[PDB]
């Protein structure tokens, strides 16, 4: 399942494939990988399903309280406590989570969170088992600050790619755009981008 | 001293005078004052450390 | 999985004389088919009169070697500075060696 | 008074309230003088310590005690329960900094020290605290001053006083407020801390005094904490004697 | 009289009285505050005082309503030291409740439990009344607008509009006034904001005493969401009436 | 009342504590003793008190590390344990960060220490006070250890029954020993004419004087015998 | 129990008369896969010290916070805990040691390759070796990984033994690491073209480079061979 986040000049775009694979038998064709743990801030979930939902759930308990007391957390702030949870079970889990998210003070920022504790800022990222075949492609059309349209066209034609090339990797392209203007869900069907 | 009123405070000085008279003096000393304070009190003057 | 014990290799050599005694030893200190430094200490004073070395793998020894020197410290403030012989020192490091033997220490010692 | 009430911390008297917590405050008032300047590019901090004897070596003992690198504490009243809880602070900080992997915000800061003071009113095997802490610094929404209660109170503060002469340093922090109506920059208002504290110290003359400033500013500390010291404080000395004579 | 008695909360009286807990309803008016909760057809409001006493203080910081959740608002009379300890607790209960039943903790549900664990420190000798008066206003996911104030000795009953402080007598008297002479338990409006208006409007009335938005601060809990209104926010509703 | 005197959790009316006051009384019925430094030595010179003549004396110093030490002036049980906890924490510092503490900075996890006991129901407070010296990068240092547990810094300072006037003595040669910098004899030398004018009922002997010093080339090092020969 | 999961590749470093130099790329491999290009595996602690780290990424993080809190330890009290008692490396050495001793009892060690680099408060020189498995020793020439055999010697020719650390100077010892940085981009497959290099100098102190680029590129002996085929 690829997954990815790329900023743009208004904000961020979280695009994930939504297949859900157990072997050769796909679990379920559909349903999102793209878990909100705040409004303006999203994350995306790769590798064991179990563990990489069991591991969101803890974190929206932690920013549950953030928000109340102590302000708005950032992009940061939620990273570093996916951070903490993923380095605590290094030995126990294996969980490939983007952190992306829309701020007052930062606009969109990447954070990426490989399958140990680690902590890397990127203003792009791709993860899972199916990004690994579309990293020679993203790279070429990454570029600085691009209008809206020009960010959904990318990432539609990148995670057709995973899909075309890898079987875990499926089902519709979900796109989560976090900008000033609020959060808007976009859906895409097969038909469209297979050509595309 | 804490929490001597006035007339406390007379009984020490004027009691630290007859004590400096004793040992020899005529005249008070700083430490005469606190050797004062020890009649109000019950406390020792001198006693070696092994409760206090 | 994790060996938590390497080697680092080494040879010291013990003389009792009848009114000296020598520790002596090599500098050369490896990980595999590299010398690490041209010159390593390996037996170091402890006071009263001991030296003590403990090689082999050297992080286990270090930390051997770093325990005992604590013990010494110990051993003058709560004895009112009494002098720690060889006898005393030799079965002290016992008690060190099977307080780490089921986290055993894999160095051969002489002090 | 006696009937609990002043013998136990928990238990409540028909006032609604406890007269311990009272004497704490009580403590406070016997202890000197202490301020914090909020402005609109840093926070100040002032401290009058007191010089017993002149056995005693310069600038060598305070009050200021720094938390992370950008958060200033002084704290007035008894001095070895007021270290205890800013040591409490760090530890709490310490904490914030693991977890969340960025500083504390000085609104958070506030919140945690007022439930460890609050604990200590639960509980009848506890002592509560017997000191204010004037604290802040800048972080991202800016610079803000808080000041802490042992009564476990605390608001925002344009201006915090506390200790024995805080009569008069309420009365000239107002004055700043009026004078310039943005606080003054933080460079003068370390200037008007010495002024402050020297009307101050004709509260508690009887002894000498030694003025330790420090502050914590967006751009004149570069967004750290350091001490105020050298031809910094050189000046506040000279610019306060000039202005009590 | 006393003979032990209010020196503990594990010991009754002759009457089974406890009187410790007693205490803690003398305890909250110490703030000198007065609050307002009332509720219309798609929200509440609540509204306390807002005292800046001293200009030495940052008159924005100063309040008592806090948002413990996305959905639910409180307003605290009484002590600030109690404010922030009992904001604690509903904070957190109310995170927990939402991860481990994974669907939102309702205004009932937060002042059940609060309660409950109120009457544990009333039980045991360890602990002792937190000594407020919580008010938890919530436009519910399932019963729309509501109100449950939570007395400090830990009971709990909701409410059409309710007053709380020390001169709550006057701002009852004008509650009864108002819902009796409508024959309907709520406002009629169906604009949240005249809705906040009119509870100023009452608020003003039953106190007697005119106010400025240095004087008052509100909370207003809609459904799905929660604000806490500006002073300039507050500000443009009081022009509103003073020329209608 | 002192009615406030039954507890070390129970501030009084005018927010103080009778328990912390008391243990002030017992430094006064506590030994003797001078502390006193230059800015390249530091000494400890005390009274070792017998408590008859068929009595070999004690020892009133106790020390820490190769760097610090301490002296004592009241509760010889208290002096006892808050000097296990202080070794511990040289021996700490030593093993996990190859450092000699700052005197000041091992004062402040004593001060804590002492304050412990004072939150707490139960726990005896402390009525002893510390004299404590060391010479680390920073030079000599000086600290007073209350009862509170306050620490303070000074150039020189005395404590126990009769040290008024050992005070009064320094405060006149304050500036004299300072700028004696080089010569330990003479720094010596001054906290016997100070503990001379404490004297009452007692004479100065060999087994009385003990100096404790540390210093620019000197380990902490307590001096007894015919080494204080030369300077009875 | 900690196994390589997200690794970097080698730490270089020697001594010269005032100062050290300490430099390394920046890479952080997950297999043999470059997942990530340019991260920063250099940490200053104070100014008199940098201590830098490659083996696991993610301990590497872990050591990160400790050598922040390293510092906001020191900053506790003392108006002489900056300059006197300013982190001598010796200190912080010490400290990653103690904890990698400990780690490593309990199975689960923090996974790196470290080398600590600075001068002294008292001016003297201070480069030594500590890692996962606790082993210590002080050499002059010290790399990490595949580089404590492979690009070791360079810095050896340079410095022999304890008596050559005078008699390298600044410029010497500068471009013996850049030297070094070719041999490691060219035949070790974890590379990166980024390196950064970090001098440490007493009279000078702490100067940061960041991004510095690999040049003397040598493939005019692959146009020299057909090879076999």
């Amino acid at each position: 399942t690829s997954i990815m986040a790329v900023t743009f000049k208004d904000g961020v775009i979280l695009g994930a494939d939504s297949r859900t694979t157990t072997g050769a038998y796909i679990a379920n064709r559909v349903t999102d990988k793209l878990t909100r743990v705040h409004d303006k801030i999203w994350c995306c979930r790769s590798g064991s399903a179990a563990d990489t939902q069991a591991i969101a759930d803890i974190v929206q308990y932690h920013l549950e309280l953030y928000t109340s007391q102590y302000g708005t957390p950032s992009t940061e702030t939620a990273a570093s406590v996916f951070k903490e949870l993923c380095y605590e079970n290094k030995d126990n889990l294996t969980a490939g989570i983007i952190v992306a998210g829309y701020d007052d003070k930062n606009k969109g920022e990447v954070y990426t969170i490989p399958l140990g504790g680690s902590v890397h800022k990127l203003p792009y990222a791709i993860a899972g088992s199916g990004s690994t075949f579309i990293y020679g492609y993203c790279d070429k059309n990454f570029r600085e600050n691009m209008s809206k349209e020009e960010t959904v066209d990318f990432i539609k034609h990148s995670l057709s790619q995973a899909i075309k090339w890898d079987g875990s990797s499926g089902g519709v392209i979900r796109m989560v755009v976090l900008t000033a203007a609020g959060v808007e869900r976009l859906i895409f069907y097969p038909d469209e981008y297979e050509q595309l | 001293t804490d929490e001597f009123n006035g007339a406390q405070l007379k009984a020490v000085t004027v009691e630290a005078g007859m004590i400096a008279l004793r040992n020899g003096q005529s005249s008070v000393k700083h430490e005469d004052f606190v050797e004062g304070i020890s009649e109000v009190q019950a406390r020792k003057s001198k006693s070696v450390s092994f409760y206090a | 999985q994790f060996n938590p014990y390497g080697d680092n290799g080494g040879t010291i050599l013990g003389i009792a004389g009848e009114d000296f005694a020598v520790l002596a030893g090599d500098t050369r200190n490896i990980t595999d088919y590299s010398i690490n430094s041209r010159y390593e200490p390996k037996v170091f004073d402890c006071g009263d009169n001991i030296v003590m070395s403990a090689n082999g793998f050297a992080a286990d020894g270090d930390a051997l070697v770093k325990r005992f020197k604590n013990s010494v410290k110990w051993y003058h403030f709560d004895h009112n500075d009494k002098k720690l012989s060889i006898n005393s020192a030799a079965r002290n490091i016992q008690h060190l060696l099977y307080g780490k033997r089921f986290f055993p220490y894999y160095v051969h010692t002489i002090i | 008074i006696g009937t609990g009430y002043d013998l136990s911390n928990s238990v409540f008297s028909p006032d609604g309230r406890n007269f311990q917590v009272e004497y704490a405050v009580k403590a406070v008032e016997n202890g000197t003088t202490s301020i914090g300047i909020k402005c609109n590019d840093g926070v100040v901090f002032a401290v009058e310590k007191l010089i017993t004897s002149k056995l005693l070596v310069p600038q060598k003992n305070v009050k200021i005690q720094v938390v992370d690198r950008h958060i200033g504490c002084v704290y007035s009243g008894l001095i070895p329960d007021g270290r205890h809880l800013v040591n409490r602070g760090r530890e709490e900080a310490a904490s914030f900094k693991k977890l969340y992997k960025t500083p504390i915000p000085i609104p958070a800061f506030a919140d945690r020290l007022g439930q460890y003071v609050q604990a200590h009113t639960l509980y009848n095997s506890v002592r509560p605290f017997g000191v204010s802490t004037i604290f802040g610094g800048v972080d991202k929404n800016g610079a803000h001053l808080y000041m802490l209660e042992p009564s476990g109170s605390y608001w925002g503060y344009k201006g915090a006083a506390t200790g024995k002469g805080r009569q008069s340093a309420k009365a000239e922090l107002e004055k700043l407020v009026d004078h310039h109506p943005e606080g003054l920059s933080a460079r003068e208002a370390v200037k008007q801390a010495a002024k402050i504290i020297y009307l101050a110290h004709e509260d508690n003359k009887e002894k000498d005094f030694e003025l330790e400033i420090s502050w914590c500013s967006l751009s004149e500390t570069n967004g750290l904490h350091k001490f105020v010291k050298g031809d910094l404080l050189q000046e506040a000395i000279d610019f306060a004697q000039k202005e009590i004579n | 009289s006393a003979a032990g008695y209010d020196r503990h909360i594990t010991i009754f009286s002759p009457e089974g009285r406890l009187y410790q807990v007693e205490y803690a309803f003398k305890a909250t008016n110490q703030t000198n505050i007065n609050s307002l909760a009332v509720r219309g057809k798609d929200c509440t409001v609540v509204i306390s005082q807002k005292k800046v006493p001293d200009k030495l203080l940052d008159p924005t910081t100063v309040s008592y309503i806090f948002c413990i959740s996305r959905t639910i608002g409180m307003v605290v009379n009484g002590p600030i030291p109690d404010a922030r300890n009992a904001a604690l607790r509903a904070k957190a209960e109310a995170a927990e409740f939402r991860y481990k039943y994974g669907y939102d903790m309702p205004c009932d549900v937060l002042a059940k439990r609060m309660a409950n664990l109120s009457q544990i420190y009333t039980q045991r000798a360890y602990m002792r009344p937190l000594g407020v008066i919580l008010t938890f206003v919530s436009v519910d996911e399932e019963l729309g607008p509501s109100i449950y104030k939570t007395d400090p000795a830990g009971y709990y009953v909701g409410y059409k509009a309710t007053a709380t402080g020390p001169k709550q007598q006057e701002i009852t008297t004008n509650l009864e006034n108002h819902f009796k002479k409508s024959k309907i338990d709520h406002i009629n409006e169906e604009s949240w904001e005249k809705v906040v208006e009119f509870a100023i409007t009452h608020m003003i009335d039953a106190l007697g005493t005119e106010f400025s938005k240095n004087d008052l601060e509100v909370g207003v809990a809609t459904k799905d969401k929660f604000f806490t209104l500006s002073a300039e926010n507050i500000e443009e509703r009081l022009v509103a009436i003073a020329e209608q | 009342r002192n009615n406030y005197d039954g507890d070390t959790v129970t501030f009084s009316p005018t927010g103080r504590l009778f328990q912390v006051e008391y243990a002030l009384e017992a430094i006064k019925q506590g030994s003797v003793t001078v502390g006193l430094r230059s800015n390249t030595h530091a000494v400890l010179v005390a009274l070792k008190r017998n408590a008859d003549e068929l009595s070999s004396y004690q020892k009133k110093i106790i020390k820490c590390d190769e760097h610090m030490g301490l002296s004592l002036a009241g509760l010889a049980p208290d002096a006892r344990v808050l000097s296990n906890y202080l070794r511990q924490q040289c021996n700490y510092s030593s093993l996990v960060f190859n450092r000699k503490l700052a005197v000041e900075r091992a004062g402040h996890l004593l001060c804590d220490k002492a304050q412990k006991n004072t939150q707490s129901y139960g726990g005896r407070p402390y009525g002893v006070g510390l004299l404590i010296i060391g010479y680390d990068k920073s030079g000599a240092h000086l600290l007073e250890f209350q009862p509170s547990g306050n620490v303070t810094e000074l150039y020189g300072t005395a404590i126990g029954a009769r040290s008024q006037g050992a005070k009064t003595y320094l405060e006149r040669t304050l500036d004299t020993f300072i700028k004696i910098d080089g010569n330990p004899d003479e720094l010596i030398k001054a906290g016997v004419e100070a503990i001379s004018q404490s004297l009452r009922d007692e004479s100065l002997t060999v087994d009385n004087l003990s100096i404790a010093i540390v210093g620019k080339d000197t380990p902490f090092t307590i001096y007894d015998g015919e080494a204080v020969a030369k300077y009875i | 129990t900690q196994q390589p999961i997200v690794t970097g590749t080698s730490v270089i470093s020697m001594k010269y008369d005032n100062g050290v130099i300490i430099a390394a790329d920046n890479l952080g491999s997950y297999g043999s896969l470059l997942r990530f290009n340019g991260v920063e595996r250099l940490i200053p602690v104070g100014d008199n010290t940098v201590v830098g780290i490659s083996g696991d990424i993610s301990d590497m993080q872990h050591i990160e916070r400790l050598l922040k809190d390293l510092v906001t330890e020191n900053a506790y009290d003392n108006p002489l805990a900056d300059a006197e008692e300013a982190l001598e490396p010796s200190y912080i050495f010490e400290y990653l040691a103690t904890v990698m001793y400990q780690r490593r009892s309990k199975m689960n060690p923090l996974w790196n390759a470290i080398i600590v680099a600075g001068v002294q408060s008292n001016g003297d020189q201070f480069l030594r070796y500590v890692n996962l498995l606790g082993v210590t020793y002080s050499s002059p020439t010290l790399a990490t990984g595949f580089g404590a055999h492979m690009a070791n010697p360079l810095l050896r020719k340079v410095v022999d033994r304890e008596s050559d650390i005078p008699k390298t100077t600044v410029q010497v010892a500068e471009e013996a690491i850049v030297n070094a940085m070719r041999v490691l981009y060219y035949r070790d497959a974890r590379s990166s073209r980024n390196f950064s290099l970090a001098i440490i100098d007493k009279n000078t102190g702490l100067t940061f480079k960041k991004n510095l680029q690999v040049e003397n590129m040598k493939w005019d002996f692959a146009k020299d061979i057909k090879g076999y085929g």
